[PDB]
RNA sequence: GAAACUGCGAAUGGCUCAUUAAAUCAGUUAUCGUUUAUUUGAUAGUUCCUUUACUACAUGGAUAUCUGUGGUAAUUCUAGAGCUAAUACAUGCUUAAAAUCUCGACCCUUUGGAAGAGAUGUAUUUAUUAGAUAAAAAAUCAAUGUCUUCGGACUCCUUGAUGAUUCAUAAUAACUUUUCGAAUCGCAUGGCCUUGUGCUGGCGAUGGUUCAUUCAAAUUUCUGCCCUAUCAACUUUCGAUGGUAGGAUAGUGGCCUACCAUGGUUUCAACGGGUAACGGGGAAUAAGGGUUCGAUUCCGGAGAGGGAGCCUGAGAAACGGCUACCA
RNA sequence: AGGACUUUUACUUUGAAAAAAUUAGAGUGUUCAAAGCAGGCGAAAGCUCGAAUAUAUUAGCAUGGAAUAAUGGAAUAGGACG
């Protein structure tokens, strides 16, 4: 029933329109997903013309991506930090696009421990050529080892969940990271 | 009226989906996306090597120019990100074979790149539906002053 | 039930997409070709091009 | 209305199927096909109207479904089928074969058109892309989907599907000099060469064509279908070949050619 | 061949002009801003996951129709019992090769180079990369690749479309409460002899993923509306104008939310009021200019007593579809 | 067929467009006409011409013209060329 159309604004003007062709089917507008975390629970909605959307909130788990080597892994996330729309969402835990959350680091952790090996926080002859080869060219930036060490990673989502139904995003890391922590600084 | 800031509020302002990687020793200040509107139309080397972000850029953002282009003359360049553009025009009442001097009000979506002020005639081009009113995106300020060019007398 | 005709539909459906897949394939082989002699006719082209410039 | 239109009223078909405005409330709207209803022929006119083979809709029901009818090598035995501009109709009772080529007056007109070359159909070029996996493929006016197509065959082009493969025989590049074939307006039916085509950046190509009589007019780029080389037709041009006479040169050409 | 299940239409058509004065509508654009049953043209080997033990010569259970027992005063009211089917509901099998990625039982002193092992169809979601291209030569440093007829040469690099794109498309990493990839019907039942129910085998009908095309649907640019100032300022705390992010949308969009900015229209008549106003193609009238009408044979829009709300579908805020209030 | 600069209009010619029905109007003995898009001609042995055109005066697009009407250049030269 929440319509979507422009008859129900005023005009550029500022008129007020008269009621004219009670709204229809295809201005339609369907309830907030407000997801949250924990105990995957995805509600199929059927949609125009078919084409499944699926609802996504209470979700725990998702994949993630980090950019500067470009691996994805399948990831825990563990609470929302800081959300650019409106912290009443960070205070309730409400997960939707572009919210910056906390990762469970792990799977980044000994992945990046298989590929490059530099222990942080503090073999067969071909995985030590190909470590050779690489010549210790995992100089990752000291802001990603330092929550490294604090073992939770900051990441922002970019996927919908109220639409796709998925919870996948990229972790914060450059200047990006940066920008946020000297926000959350500012909550600090 | 642009913050010396590149970003300003709370949400970061990126480009979405061109990524400068911080890895690379390269160090070049980033990687700013851009493209050319086409129909002539030349992108201003303010926007070529910019700062700015503006989501709603013909030269820099995502929205694209198709359809009407339409020449007028700025009427309000003093409320935030777009311009309120007078076009002027001649109704023909042909039950007297007059003409009558009418206006419109269109509103814009100037983009950061262009300087325009109250008086400069601006060529705007057609895009998607920006906001609730503005549908047209600027895309040259032809008369940066017009009569304003030369302005003190030092002989 | 097994019929005689059921398993007639099963061999032609198994048959045609076989069939099927084999003649994309050799489609694809000869636009492959095809693309090979027009690339190398334009680049004799180009070598002619620049030998005479 | 809330969904898809399913009847077309007499006066609101198109004035090249050019019915009687009495004897009927309604006009046969063609089904989804091939081509656009306002630019397409349903198979009943073709045959009530045109040909005359049938009396009414139940004659026109009886011919179509014993499949005597068949439409660019394919029996089609939908009544409202919509038969378009340089379909081939094939009629193996009387052995008869038809091409849809608009007559000068700008109507889908009666073209007894050989066996021989009926084998063969000519399409316009409406787009060229790439599909998944990387195939590329062209899409003509048919709707016809020609799959590895020749690699330098562009949009706007003409191309000769053999009708009986279905695949890329020949073709013929969109370029200055060169007979054409105009598909919409007031030039309907006109035949004659591409003197120049302007290109006005940001839409909505012009070409100026020039026929044997060295009359010039000019018609958009979407409303032209190049058909050849000047004196060499691929196709069988229809009686009189499109040359637009004027109306005080066609009652010459009635008081001339006159026997009674 | 009744009945019933299944599938499809029932959203077309027909009627009326009540609401509606930049609203509809007309001409002209746009969708590089989206959904699209159907029709038409194309479109997929991988469903194996360690393949040295499986139904693929065919996997499971219900369920209407029906047989019988009722209830109510009655309604296209149906509860209980007993079987029974599918292109209904569920599962699920083959099945190649190739190449590309990743991980190594070793050796032999570099140009290191190799036994071998797993994944890769499509669909979805997210990150990253390619998607070039104005034109002749260099030196150098590093990295370090081919061949070396051991001087060193590197000569060869593939790239579609529009006016424009983050487009088409391809590639890597991953993701999925893992979509599709024919356990379906008719006719004719030919050929090979491995002469058996063996091997193959034609014409169709329904389906089926994706991309097109068509019928469209939604929005959308410019300009155009009757009378009225005894309607001169109107709109914004409750969105009014704009910004950003999110939500929702099929998709753009204050369409909605959060935080900001204080904006937008107006003597070229905004806003308000009236219309015994649906808009138009057109009708009457006719020297020329015009005046009046247009509820109605065509195109659009809206409505089904007034209001709201919604299931099914591709398409309804449907009303010869339901839910509730008011009359 | 490509870079390059484009003073901008108002005006006017031409064209593409302005759905059919309606208006105009061509052909045609519906027995005439209102109409309709029909029909006509063979020897009677299948052969046929049709279903013409114009206008819409606004808005948009292209195009040729440069009088009339308006705006802009170079005055601090920060002007034009090599
Ligand atoms: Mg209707
Ligand atoms: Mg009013
Ligand atoms: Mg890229
Ligand atoms: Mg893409
Ligand atoms: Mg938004
Ligand atoms: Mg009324
Ligand atoms: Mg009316
Ligand atoms: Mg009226
Ligand atoms: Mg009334
Ligand atoms: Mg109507
Ligand atoms: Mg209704
Ligand atoms: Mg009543
Ligand atoms: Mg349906
Ligand atoms: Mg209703
Ligand atoms: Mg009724
Ligand atoms: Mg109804
Ligand atoms: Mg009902
Ligand atoms: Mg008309
Ligand atoms: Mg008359």
């Amino acid at each position: 029933g929440i319509s979507r159309d422009s008859r129900h604004k005023r005009a550029a003007t500022g008129a007020k329109r008269a009621q004219f062709r009670k709204k229809r089917k295809f201005e339609l507008g369907r309830q907030a997903a407000n997801t949250k975390i924990g105990t995957k629970r995805i509600h199929p909605v059927r949609t125009r013309g078919g084409n499944q959307k699926f609802r996504a909130l209470r979700i725990e788990t998702g994949n993630f991506s980090w950019a500067s080597e470009g691996v994805a892994r399948k990831t825990r996330i563990t609470g929302v930090v800081y959300h650019p729309s409106n912290n009443e969402l960070v205070r309730t835990n409400t997960l939707t696009k572009a919210a910056i959350v906390q990762i469970d680091a792990t799977p980044f952790r000994q992945w990046y421990e298989s590929h490059y090996g530099q222990s942080l926080g503090k073999t067969s002859k071909n995985t030590e050529r190909k470590w050779a080869a690489r010549a210790a060219e995992a100089k990752i930036e000291h802001a990603v080892d330092s929550q490294f060490g604090a073992g939770r990673l900051y990441a922002a989502i970019s996927s919908r969940p109220g639409q796709s139904g998925r919870c996948d995003g990229y972790i914060l890391e450059g200047e990006e990271l940066a920008f946020y922590l000297r926000r959350l600084t500012a909550k600090k | 009226s642009t913050e010396l800031t590149v970003q300003s509020e709370r949400a970061f302002q990126k480009q979405p989906h061109i990524f400068t990687n911080p890895k690379a020793k390269a160090n070049r200040k980033t990687k700013r996306w851009y493209k050319n509107v086409g129909l002539g139309f030349k992108t201003p080397k303010t926007a070529i090597e910019g700062s700015y972000i503006d989501k709603k850029c013909p030269f820099t953002g995502l929205v694209s120019i198709r359809g009407k282009i339409l020449t007028g003359t700025v009427v309000s360049t003093r409320m935030h990100r777009t311009i309120v553009i007078r076009r002027d025009y001649l109704h023909y009442v042909p039950k007297y074979n007059r003409y009558e001097k009418r206006h419109k009000n269109v509103p814009a979506h100037v983009s950061p790149a262009f300087r325009v002020q109250v008086g400069d005639i601006v060529t705007v081009g057609q895009c998607r539906p920006i906001s609730k009113t503005v549908r047209f995106n600027v895309l040259k300020v032809a008369s940066a002053t017009g009569k304003a060019n030369k302005q003190f007398a030092k002989f | 039930l097994v019929t005689p005709q059921r398993l007639q539909r099963k061999r032609q459906q198994k048959s045609l997409k076989i069939k099927n897949a084999q003649a994309q394939r050799e489609a694809a082989a000869e636009y492959a070709q095809l693309l090979a002699k027009r690339l190398s006719e334009r680049k004799a082209e180009k070598a002619e091009v620049r030998k005479r410039r | 209305a809330r969904g898809p239109k399913k009847h077309l009223k007499r006066l609101a078909a198109p004035h090249h199927w050019m019915l009687d405005k009495l004897s009927g409330c309604y006009a046969p709207r063609p089904s989804a096909g091939p081509h656009k209803l306002r630019e397409s022929l349903p198979l009943i006119v073709f045959l009530r109207n045109r040909l005359k083979y049938a009396l009414n809709g139940r004659e026109v029901k009886a011919i179509l479904m014993q499949r005597h009818v068949k439409v660019d090598g394919k029996v089609r035995t939908d009544t409202t089928f919509p038969a378009g501009f340089m379909d081939v109709i094939t009629l193996e009772a009387t052995n008869e074969n038809f091409r849809l080529v608009y007559d000068v007056k700008g109507r889908f007109a009666v073209h007894r058109i050989t066996d021989e070359e009926a084998s063969y159909k000519l399409a316009k070029v409406k787009k060229v892309q790439l599909g998944k996996k990387g195939i590329p493929y062209v899409v003509t006016h048919d709707g016809r989907t020609i799959r590895y197509p020749d690699p330098n065959i562009k949009v706007n082009d003409t191309v000769k599907v053999d009708l009986a493969t279905g695949t890329i025989t020949d073709f013929i590049k969109f370029d200055t000099g060169k007979l054409v074939y105009v598909t919409g307006g007031r030039n309907l039916g006109r035949v004659g060469t591409i003197v120049h085509r302007e290109r006005h950046e940001g839409g909505f190509d012009l070409v100026h064509i020039k026929d044997s009589l060295e009359n010039t007019f000019v018609t958009r780029l979407n409303n032209v279908f190049v058909i050849g080389e000047p004196g060499r037709p691929w196709i069988s041009l229809p009686k009189g070949k499109g040359i637009k006479l004027t109306i005080s040169e066609e009652r010459d050409r009635r008081r001339a050619q006159h026997g009674l």
